[PDB]
């Protein structure tokens, strides 16, 4: 009975298996231009826009 | 603020026009409960104008 297990080694290759994904379709299609930059440190925690007449 | 006032004038122009077309025009087709549904519901109008001359 040969015993060879000290002759070799346990290797873990450097590659990852692919994981599960998800898609972002709501963030893409709502509005952004309007509310961008409008809450800053002069504002406090909220800001208001104007309903049309 | 005053930008919408001009749409208001025209909307009111063309709502009154529609009531003048009801109150004047003599012709009528179909029954008032029933919706426009199938192709023949619209097409009867072209041929009642055609047949009338």
């Amino acid at each position: 009975p040969n015993n060879l297990d000290s002759n070799v080694s346990q290797i873990v290759l450097k590659k990852f298996l692919p994981g599960f994904m998800s898609d972002l379709v709501l963030a893409k299609t709502v509005d952004r231009q309007l509310l961008a930059g409008e809450i800053n440190s002069s504002t406090g925690d909220s800001v208001s826009f104007k309903r049309p007449h | 603020i005053l930008a919408p006032v001009r749409q208001r004038i025209v909307t009111d122009l063309e709502t009154e026009l529609a009531h003048f077309m009801m109150n004047n025009g003599a012709l009528s087709l179909g029954s008032p409960n029933t919706p426009i549904t199938k192709w023949s519901d619209v097409a009867q109008t072209a041929s009642f104008l055609k047949d009338l001359g």
